[PDB]
RNA sequence: AGCCAGGAUGUUGGCUUAGAAGCAGCCAUCAUUUAAAGAAAGCGUAAUAGCUCACUGGUCGAGUCGGCCUGCGCGGAAGAU
């Protein structure tokens, strides 16, 4: 999970759910599109 | 809501034991009980079960919205069951069932034979296909996902242990 | 002696990819780790191997009880393989004359001169399991230089008359030149094989395809590595036709006033081209 | 006719026997002997002077079967068969070269009227005027 | 929002055609049928077969959706007996 202050909804099918409070964004086929902070 | 427009119809062959918050479902081949939270108002009204969110816990529409989906699965799981098949794609990798134990030909210097708990009648038609049978929807995944986590799908060959319906995304080397 | 090593899969994979007709003979006993027997099906005998020794036992027994039916359904396909090899075994597959170990190979050996079936054998080289088994088929399923069509020297340019010469010692001499290695002792060396005829030591062996004169020096045989001087080369040995002044790929090694070959087929093309450069300017001289 | 299994209309000039690589996949969909589609159409291909892309459609069936529908060549390539060059659309509304009147357009529409139930005469007339303006062509009668 | 569900089909959409064949990119950017379809969004990809968005055409049978303004909240937030 890459970390950066900006979670920008980047991939076309990008889920966003708030697990534990810190946002981590869920793609389907791209592992590269998953950030976690912010 | 959609969940409030979703009542569940218990059929004949599965008995409920409504001691208020604690419901123990006497079914076909097991006992699928869940001790829910106090954000629910349960009533097996006539035959079709009706539920309700308790006051104070107005977020119990969520907490019983779990429950409406829950008990529907329980009355159909204790009778019919889940076929949870896994596909072993590994070079020299086999699967064979004995009693309640599964072998794991997993490319190690030592064998891995793990015993599997109750609510499991496992089978193996061949070395690469493995049945799992169960009554709870949780236990039919939890014992399945532990095997898959021992050898995850490798996205350079397609190697690994993977589900029947799961479709991996294998890549290409592209350098050497 | 490995995982995923199914013997019956691979021989029945040839009929799908290679499209050939293999009928295997020496089958498998053991779950690849406690593997002890190789199932020869003609004599219907399993062979014991070494506990872990580099080569003690050859103990033949019967078919074990754990494979009493797979030997049944596979032997009946072995004895099929002579009724459709020769036409004469067709009426005793169905009539029920006994298909012995010695009778069936007399048809199948003639099925190696046309090569429609190949003979397969499972076992281990490194675990010393099968190597002592694999030798007896070579004298009975691989052809001899006197059982084959021998040296066939055609002519030169006059007429196409292919002439089967004799495989015995009663012919003009004949050989071929291949695997022509080098050495810092004598220079050029060969790994040549003589098909028939006998040569003495010291001869005006020519190379009659490229019009050059050579003389036959001190011939040396090997254990693939060690110099052993072979003086008298008999018909069928493999040695080193030493001291050839010029020699090409596959020309004759033959006395004059004799039959003559002129044959070079499938000259290859080395494709990838890299340019070597010297280190010192004294190096480019060498 | 059929449904979500397969329906693609792709065929180009039938002087080429071997399936052209990009057409290949529309024959590489439901397991054909590619010699069969070469031997089906050539009985009627000897009634033409080849050079124009003639279209066919593919449509499939359960076991190993297939079917196909023969029509006439479209008027889009018939616009640029008479005009000499096969590709004129470089600038649509800035090129004024080349005239064919409506009489040519209807006689290449009777061969549509004798073949197909859509692509009707009077409705295609503005689109056979519409494929003229995109190519940069003029029309007068 | 999901299961059935056609992805109605003129066309090869050029150019330059080697494939730039709706899926590389610049100019057009009409539509034969319009109760469902654009000369077009990605993946499959040299091109396409596979899978969709397009209208949800038929079922559920009620609410639902994207942004503007504020009350507060979370992440951002790592230091040295």
């Amino acid at each position: 999970m890459k970390v950066r202050a900006s979670v920008k909804k980047l991939c076309r099918n990008c889920k966003i759910v708030k697990r534990d409070g810190v946002i981590r964004v869920i793609c389907s086929a791209e592992p590269k599109h998953k950030q976690r902070q912010g | 809501s959609r969940v409030a427009k979703a009542p569940v119809v218990v059929p004949a062959g599965v008995d409920v034991k409504i001691n208020g918050q604690v419901i123990t479902i006497k079914g076909k081949n097991g006992e699928l009980t869940r001790t829910l939270n106090d954000a629910v108002e349960v009533k097996h009204a006539d035959n079709t079960l009706t539920f309700g969110p308790r006051d104070g816990y107005a977020d119990g529409w969520a907490q019983a919205g779990t429950a409406r989906a829950l008990l529907n699965s329980m009355v159909i799981g204790v009778t019919e069951g889940f076929t949870k098949k896994l596909q072993l794609v590994g070079v020299g990798y086999r699967a064979a069932v004995k009693g309640n134990v599964i072998n794991l030909s997993l490319g190690f210097s030592h064998p891995v034979d793990h015993q599997l708990p109750a609510g499991i009648t496992a089978e193996c038609p061949t070395q690469t296909e493995i049945v799992l049978k169960g009554a709870d929807k949780q236990v039919i995944g939890q014992v399945a996902a532990d095997l898959r986590a021992y050898r995850r799908p490798e996205p350079y060959k397609g190697k690994g242990v993977r589900y029947a319906d799961e479709v991996v995304r294998t890549k290409e080397a592209k350098k050497k | 002696d490995r995982m995923g090593a199914n013997f019956l899969k691979v021989v029945n994979q040839i009929k799908t990819r290679l499209g050939a007709n293999p009928v295997p003979l020496q089958l498998a006993i053991g779950a690849e780790e406690h593997f002890t027997g190789v199932v020869d099906l003609v004599k219907m005998k399993a062979i014991n191997w070494n506990d872990a020794d580099q080569g003690v036992t050859f103990e033949y027994e019967d078919i074990p009880a754990d494979m009493v039916e797979l030997a049944n359904e596979w032997h009946q396909n072995l004895i099929e393989s002579a009724a459709e090899a020769s036409e004469e075994l067709m009426e005793k597959y169905l009539g029920g004359e006994e298909l012995t170990e010695a009778e069936i190979k007399g048809a199948l050996r003639q099925r190696v001169l046309n090569n429609e079936i190949i003979l397969v054998t499972c076992g281990s080289a490194f675990k010393n399991k099968g190597v002592q088994a694999m030798l007896d088929a070579v004298i009975d399923y691989l052809p001899s230089p006197v059982d084959v069509p021998a040296i066939n020297g055609i002519l030169d340019d006059g007429k196409d008359t292919p002439a089967e010469r004799h495989a015995s010692d009663d012919e003009p001499f004949s050989a071929l030149a291949f695997k022509i290695a080098t050495d810092p002792f004598v220079g050029n060396l060969t790994f040549f094989r003589v098909y028939s005829g006998v040569v003495n030591s010291g001869d005006t062996v020519l190379n009659s395809v490229k019009a050059a004169r050579e003389r036959f020096g001190r011939i040396v045989q090997m254990h693939a590595n060690k110099r052993e001087e072979i003086k008298e080369v008999r018909a069928g040995d493999i040695a080193a036709a030493i001291g050839l002044k010029d020699v090409t790929t596959g020309d004759t090694l033959c006395d004059p006033d004799a039959p003559i070959i002129l044959e070079r087929m499938e000259f290859p093309e080395p494709v990838i081209s890299i340019a070597v450069e010297p280190k010192t300017k004294a190096d480019q001289e060498k | 006719a059929k449904k979500v299994q397969a329906y693609v209309k792709l065929q180009v000039a039938a002087g080429m026997a071997n399936p052209s690589p990009p057409v290949g996949p529309a024959l590489g969909q439901q397991g054909v002997n590619i010699m069969e589609f070469c031997k089906a159409f050539n009985a009627k291909t000897d009634s033409i002077e080849k050079g124009l892309p003639i279209p066919v459609v593919i449509t499939v069936y359960a076991d190993r079967s297939f079917t196909f529908v023969t029509k006439t060549p479209p008027a889009a390539v018939l616009l640029k068969k008479a005009a000499g060059i096969k590709s004129g659309s470089g600038k649509p509304n800035k090129d004024k070269v080349g005239k064919i009147s409506r009489a040519q357009l209807q006689e290449i529409a009777q061969t549509k009227a004798a073949d197909m139930t859509g692509a009707d005469i009077e409705a295609m007339t503005r689109s056979i005027e519409g494929t003229a303006r995109s190519m940069g062509l003029v029309v007068e009668d």
